[PDB]
């Protein structure tokens, strides 16, 4: 909507929401987590989950991440004693981990065959995930030539250097 | 009667039954006719009879055709039924001359508006489109008195409806546009308050509308009319603005669905939609993102809410018409952004992904690269595109090139004024 | 349209002379034989085109109308019946009448010479009255009708006579195969209807049909006639509003007249205003060939297109109808589509092309090389494969504005700089 019209009339309202919540500005991200984990939070955390962010935030390594996180996923996705609140927040956060992985590999690789790329990433389906990459790519979070005649992907060393690759802000 | 009884509920049904019975009476008053014999004035019995044939339904224009015609009885009676569906559109052909014969604009402009109704609903929308385009009743309603103004508005509704039912975004837009420029369909159907904004004075004069207009069984839902208009425009304008914000902008037009979307767009606070407006806004956002998925939300759920879906036996058809258009124009909105990113395309992917087939995706991408004037080269036997159309910095460069170019053009007006 | 509010009342009650009838039970392709059964009535008995049918596929159903003409030659009809071995005993009335015509003639023939001799108006006009009387009794008396209307076409009751007489002449002279005399009426009949009488539809639309008649056959440059008729009663594929009228070959022959003799720029004007209009919506449901010719084309199909286009050309060569440009259509039906297909293309095979249209790849190659010679595409052949390559992606459109946007302002500031 913003990218279309100019342009808000759509920011001070967010500031107002922040005030409501008690904040003065706009929250941030897993930044937030750093925030509320400066406290004794690495500890109390129940260890269903203690060793799931020890992948996401802590552990490297793109070509193992979606593998590594599959088990703490299956753990938490049993919902009824762990607050069903959580397990609707999980599928987006799974895609957010994929989104994290997708951004890295543009700097790890300069090209990759789509058949290799399938095996790197444990996921439900390729036909789903490619469209979610092309979505992210279309929304300028990475640059990829995932669609291509051979069905192979090219990240490219620079080509034309832009903040499309970098995720822009 | 059918005015002072009220409304959603019920004395109502024995009254509907008196209505049945007066149907009876008017039928009766028809076959008899020694008049002076047959033809030559009776026509007004016929008029009454067509006033009680005209606002009836797909189901009774297709009890002849889709209550199975080889599963139905073959008994003279069944032919009198199949002819009964003909017998009103018959009296058109007949009783034109029995009026045919009066030139009085106030009955001519009245009658033909009821005739154009029959066509689009019972049969071809072609014949409906033909009949008003021949007649040219835009001039003639000026000569006509204020009931027939209401008929003119009323007929325009059902044609923008059967535009959307035949599946044509364009004609449904232009048809339902003229109503949706205004908020007077209220007062035109005799429903308006004196104050419902500030405008609608005076007391003793709006009562004329209450006395003249209108039975409850002739109405239509305005949220239907609204949504049907806002959805027609949607498929036209979301590729259009996708194109625009890929810097094809100079074609940006106010006081249109652009505006009607804008007022709903600028809500800071929308989560799930719970209004028909918001379901249109909801499907609109899905169309921008270019996921088919988001179209289906409003097309299923809000049409059950809302019973936009549940008023047509042709919603079955109009589903398919909506769906494949969404899948094609969402592909197009996707392409308007993504085509900088491409080096090439497996066209086979697009067919699989947007749930389309190669013969059509050929014809689509073919039409697209011709008329949207893209810098794609298109291998149609190999099912490959090779594009390589740059640049992301172009979004700034073409923009300041425009900002520049706009300088000299207004400046020549400032010259030509001056001299 | 504006005449169509008036055509709406009449409901197809036109004034054909054989009344309805042509050849009965028929066996061959049908959208062909459509136009023959049409123009049988609309042309006042055709003649040659009785037998034009019977050549390819024998009938004895040409014989009923072969009883019923007298102005072509009485006795020519009196033989074709005898040839079919029919007893026809009582032919005692045409020998009675057309004998006594000669007794009548010896007056007018005498009076005629003596009047044009003297140069004396009165003796010529009383002759013209006696003689314009006479020539519609039998117009065989072939050259006599031409002689009659050589000096004076203004008879006692000018237009009504003149119309039916010049039409009787345009009819009979095409049947006599005296296409110089028919070309004389090509000047005069069309002028008479452009000097329209009442302008009632039954008159006007029949007269509009009679324009389609002289343009049908082909003597000289009837594509000039095309450019003249299309700018009369403007831009309609029938000229006849209300969708009853169906003439396939008016548009096929127009398509031939556009492409084979002129540029095709100039054919997308046609593709809008003759291939999409209200009359033509009806038509698009019907005719196979002319549908394939344009709908496939404009959709930018190539596979079904150039196949079903090539399939049309089997039905074309079955045409014994008067056309005389039948093969230049067959030519251009392959040319026109190819240019448009290859317009945005990457790489087409000469081999795939040659498999389709059933030519050898060499032919297809020199064909393509001649399409590029003619500069209807900018392309280049990958000779090794026998594939042909278009590949313009033409990036950097920035510079197009930059020269002129300052060269305008530089020389336009000179204005205000002067004084």
């Amino acid at each position: 909507a913003r990218l279309l019209d100019m342009d808000g009339i759509i920011v001070e309202k967010q500031r107002r929401l922040a005030t409501l919540l008690g904040l003065q500005a706009p929250p941030t991200r897993i930044g937030l987590i750093n925030d509320m984990v400066r406290f004794n939070v690495l500890q109390y955390v129940v260890p269903e989950v203690k060793d799931l962010y020890n992948w996401l935030e802590v552990e490297f390594n793109p070509l193992k991440l979606c593998e590594r996180v599959t088990k703490v996923l299956n753990w938490v996705r049993e919902q009824p004693e762990k607050e069903p609140e959580l397990q609707q927040y999980v599928p987006q956060l799974q895609s957010n981990t994929i989104l994290r992985l997708l951004q890295q590999v543009a700097q790890i690789y300069q090209s990759i065959e789509f058949s290799r790329l399938t095996s790197l990433v444990p996921f439900v389906d390729a036909f789903q995930l490619e469209r979610a990459i092309v979505d992210a790519a279309r929304h300028c979070d990475l640059q990829v030539r995932i669609d291509h005649t051979s069905r192979t992907l090219s990240f490219g060393s620079d080509l034309n250097y832009a903040t499309r690759e970098d995720a822009p802000i | 009667i059918m005015q002072n009884t009220d409304p959603h509920s019920q004395e109502y049904v024995e009254h509907l039954k008196d209505e049945a019975q007066v149907c009876a009476i008017i039928e009766r008053v028809q076959r008899y006719l020694e008049e002076k014999g047959t033809t030559e004035e009776i026509c007004r019995v016929y008029l009454r009879r067509i006033l009680h044939t005209y606002y009836k339904f797909d189901y009774k224009a297709h009890q002849r055709q889709l209550t199975p015609p080889e599963g139905s009885s073959k008994s003279e009676q069944d032919q009198a039924e199949n002819e009964g569906e003909d017998s009103a559109v018959l009296m058109e052909r007949l009783c034109k001359y029995i009026y045919a014969k009066d030139r009085t604009d106030r009955i001519r402009t009245c009658a033909i508006l009821c005739h154009i109704y029959h066509h689009a609903l019972h049969s071809r929308w072609y014949q409906a489109r033909d009949l008003m385009l021949m007649s040219h009743l835009q001039d003639n309603i000026q000569h006509a008195d204020p009931p027939v103004q209401i008929l003119y508005n009323r007929t325009m509704v059902q044609l923008g409806i059967c535009a959307f039912r035949q599946g044509l975004t364009k004609d449904a837009h232009n048809a339902l546009l003229d109503i949706q420029s205004s908020g007077r369909a209220k007062e035109l159907l005799g429903q308006g308050l004196l104050l419902r904004s500030l405008q609608e004075r005076n007391q003793e004069q709006e009562k004329v509308e209450r006395r003249r207009q209108v039975p409850f069984h002739l109405h239509i839902n305005l949220e239907l009319l609204e949504c049907v208009y806002l959805v027609s425009a949607m498929l036209l304008e979301i590729p259009y603005m996708a194109a625009h914000e890929s810097d094809a902008r100079r074609r940006m037009i106010s006081k249109q669905f652009h505006h009607q979307l804008r007022v709903g767009e600028r809500q800071p606070l929308l989560g799930p939609p719970e209004s028909m407006r918001e379901h249109v806004v909801a499907a609109s956002k899905a169309m921008k993102m270019g996921d088919w998925k988001t179209c289906h939300s409003f097309i299923i759920n809000e049409k059950m809410n809302g019973k936009v879906w549940d008023l047509f036996p042709e919603a079955d058809k109009v589903r398919t018409m909506l769906v494949r258009k969404i899948q094609e124009e969402s592909l197009r909105t996707y392409l308007f952004t993504y085509s900088s990113v491409y080096d090439s395309i497996s066209m086979e992917t697009l067919s699989d992904m947007f749930e389309l087939d190669l013969p059509t995706v050929h014809s689509i991408i073919s039409k697209m690269i011709i008329n949207e004037e893209l810098m794609a080269s298109l291998d149609q036997p190999t099912q490959t595109v090779v594009m390589h159309r740059t640049e992301p910095t172009a979004q700034q460069n073409l923009a300041l090139q425009l900002a520049e170019k706009l300088g000299s053009l207004v400046e020549n007006n400032e010259r030509v004024f001056d001299h | 349209y504006d005449l169509t509010t008036r055509i709406a009342h009449f409901l197809d009650r036109h004034l054909v002379f054989p009344l309805l009838e042509f050849l009965s039970v028929k066996e061959i392709y049908n959208e062909k034989e459509l136009l023959q059964g049409k123009l049988d009535l609309l042309s006042d008995t055709n003649m040659v085109d009785f037998a034009m049918d019977v050549y390819k596929n024998l009938y004895s159903d040409d014989i009923p109308h072969a009883l019923r003409e007298k102005r072509t030659t009485v006795v020519a009809q009196l033989k074709q019946l005898q040839a079919e071995t029919e007893p026809i005993v009582k032919m005692f009335e045409d020998p009675e009448t057309t004998r006594q015509m000669q007794s009548t003639r010896d007056g007018r023939m005498l009076f005629d010479y003596l009047a044009d001799k003297h140069g004396f108006r009165q003796e010529y006009l009383d002759t013209l009255y006696r003689y314009a009387k006479f020539q519609y009794e039998c117009g065989n008396y072939s050259g006599a009708a031409e002689y009659l209307y050589f000096f004076r076409v203004l008879v006692p009751a000018t237009d009504r006579n003149a119309l039916s007489s010049l039409w009787g002449k345009l009819a009979s002279e095409i049947l006599m195969q005296n296409w110089d005399a028919a070309m004389e009426d090509l000047t005069r009949l069309k002028e008479t209807i452009d000097n329209n009488s009442v302008s009632s539809p039954l008159q006007s639309l029949q007269q509009r049909t009679w324009l389609i008649h002289w343009s049908l056959f082909v003597f000289f440059n009837h594509p000039k006639g095309r450019d003249n008729i299309i700018d009369l009663f403007l831009y309609q594929p029938q000229y006849l509003n209300a969708i009853q009228t169906m003439c396939p070959h008016i548009l096929r022959y127009l398509t031939t007249a556009v492409i084979t003799n002129k540029d095709v720029r100039k054919r997308r004007q046609v593709l809008k205003d003759l291939v999409k209009v209200i009359q033509q919506e009806s038509y698009t449901y019907k005719d196979p060939i002319t549908e394939f010719v344009e709908c496939l084309y404009v959709n930018f199909d190539f596979d079904g297109a150039q196949k079903k286009l090539r399939e049309c050309e089997s039905v074309l060569v079955n045409d014994f109808f008067l056309v005389a440009c039948l093969e230049d259509f067959i030519e251009n039906a392959r040319l026109f589509i190819f240019e448009t297909f290859c317009r945005i293309h990457q790489c087409i095979s000469i081999n795939m092309l040659a498999d389709k249209l059933n030519m050898t790849p060499e032919e297809a190659e020199r064909w393509i090389v001649n399409l590029i010679r003619n500069a209807r595409l900018d392309a280049k052949i990958d000779s090794k494969l026998g594939h042909v390559v278009m590949g313009n992606n033409a990036v950097s459109p920035y510079q197009q504005v930059i020269e002129k946007t300052k060269s305008l302002s530089f020389r336009s500031q000179m204005l205000a700089m002067n004084i």
